[PDB]
């Protein structure tokens, strides 16, 4: 199993920098040539550089060149990046890629990816969400089935996990993208149950939050 | 720097129908050595990217052959046969021909299906919120297609366009439907002051708005 493991969330103050890591395991990691591509509100790619492990040569985009320097570690299987001096258009998502061209060959083995590793570039304090359970009234479907909400408010910076039992319940989930408004993001998930479980069994919101180690469980109460 | 154009910019099919995605480039993609290095790549929705295509016409392992792509100089397409619910996301071409690597912006396939109406559910604030002084009032509309939906507030019968906030998901490979959330933020003392709270809707699956309220009060 060829796997790509990156680094964590970033949030990084303007004018600093930080070091990305991109963790490989299943294949020998100095004979491919390894990556980095950027990615902007969604559809928005761009090639940064590769490097390849094996003699630590490298070959970068123009634009790049002084924002962006790859390395290798040999002898644990990293790649890394690290990106000076952020800006404001340096807040973005950068995968990493076991591309898989074959230059020798003329053709390509599978490309494998890391999951990604987002980077918000911010002076902005780290904040703590408050969590409320939504129980309905109106929202309730009436019989049947009936939906229950969490709204998640006033957290910086991304990301928050947001679970329902544990994990344990996901059908008929929706988790909706945060959105930022005055600093701060609001996130809401909604779960559709059958009039006959709630609230006969209890239903809980789990959210973590990495960035503040915030850690809570709200019990939607009727 | 080579530009990629791609078109559409979005395409909305039914499962079993065919798609072709064009690909453009501001200079022939020929290389030298008689090669063309074009690939094809699909980013489903909250993974990372996957190449289909390389060498403009060659399969990546692993891949359907319900995928076919051709072209050559400046004209390239990318064409699925058969449309699957696996297919949705955003399909991207990206030249390795001229240095430095270039992508097009992106083709976002869009499964088409019937028309489904919103669910809606509105919430109050919770005490807890009110406690701190602060009242959001919450409306989910799940489950709809087309994606096209207007949600307005109503307080009072007057429309309140300032505090809201608009969250919606991508297109659900399940059902194929799309859902949201609507947030209406006041503070403790003006949410008190009214009296009905509504979450109004404005979809393909209705000649009249869809409606969703609760009057607050006391006992
Ligand atoms: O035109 C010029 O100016 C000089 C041309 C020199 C370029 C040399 N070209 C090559 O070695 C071929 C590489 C083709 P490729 O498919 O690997 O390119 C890529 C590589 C990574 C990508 N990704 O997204 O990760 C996307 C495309
Ligand atoms: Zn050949
Ligand atoms: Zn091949
Ligand atoms: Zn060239
Ligand atoms: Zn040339
Ligand atoms: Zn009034
Ligand atoms: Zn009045
Ligand atoms: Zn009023």
């Amino acid at each position: 199993e060829m796997q790509l493991q990156q680094s964590g969330a970033e949030l990084l103050r303007p004018g600093t920098s930080v070091k990305l890591s991109c963790k490989t395991s299943g294949y020998i990691f100095t004979s491919y040539w390894i990556h980095w591509v950027k990615q902007r509100s969604g559809q928005g790619l761009e090639w940064i550089a590769r490097i390849y492990p094996g003699t630590g040569s490298t070959y970068y985009n123009e634009k790049f060149k002084g924002k962006a320097t790859l390395t290798a570690d040999k002898s644990s299987s990293t790649a890394y990046m690290q990106l000076s001096t952020l800006k404001s258009e340096d807040s973005a998502v950068y995968f990493c890629t076991r591309w898989g061209f074959i230059p020798v060959r003329e053709d390509y083995v599978m490309d494998y990816w890391g999951q990604g590793t987002l980077v918000t570039v911010s002076s902005a304090k780290t904040t703590a969400p408050s969590v409320y359970p939504l129980a309905p009234v109106c929202g309730d479907t009436t019989g049947s089935s009936v939906t229950l909400g969490c709204l998640v408010k006033g957290y910086f910076p991304e990301p928050v996990t947001l679970t329902w039992n544990s994990g344990s319940l996901s059908s008929g989930v929706h988790t909706f993208p945060a959105v930022l408004q005055s600093d701060l993001y609001t996130l809401s998930s909604s779960v559709t149950v059958t009039s006959s479980t709630w609230p006969s069994q209890s239903i809980t919101c789990n959210v973590a939050h990495p960035a503040s180690s915030t850690k809570v469980d709200k019990k939607i109460e009727p | 720097d080579i530009v990629m154009t791609q078109s559409p910019l979005t395409l909305s099919v039914t499962i079993g129908q065919p798609a072709s995605i064009s690909c453009k480039s501001s200079q022939s993609l020929l290389y030298s050595n008689g090669k063309t290095y074009l690939n094809w790549l699909l980013q489903r929705p909250g993974q990372s990217p996957k190449r289909l295509i390389h060498l403009v016409s060659k399969l990546d392992s692993g891949v359907p052959d319900r995928i076919t792509g051709s072209g050559s100089g400046t004209d390239f397409t990318l064409k699925i046969s058969r449309v699957e619910a696996a297919d949705l996301g955003v399909y991207y071409c990206v030249q390795g021909t001229h240095f430095p690597y270039t992508f097009g912006g992106g083709t976002k396939l869009e499964i088409l299906r019937a028309d489904a109406a919103p669910t809606v559910s509105i919430f109050p604030p919770s005490s807890e919120q009110l406690t701190s002084g602060g009242a959001s009032v919450v409306c989910f509309l799940n489950n709809f297609y087309p994606k096209d939906i207007n949600v307005k507030w109503k307080i009072d019968g007057s429309e309140r366009q300032n505090g809201v906030l608009n969250s919606w998901t991508d297109q659900d490979s399940k059902d194929s439907t799309y859902s949201m959330s609507s947030t209406l933020t006041l503070t403790k003392d003006e949410y008190e002051r009214h009296n009905s709270y509504t979450c109004e809707a404005t979809h393909k699956t209705s000649t009249s708005p869809i409606v969703k309220s609760f009057n607050r009060n006391e006992c």
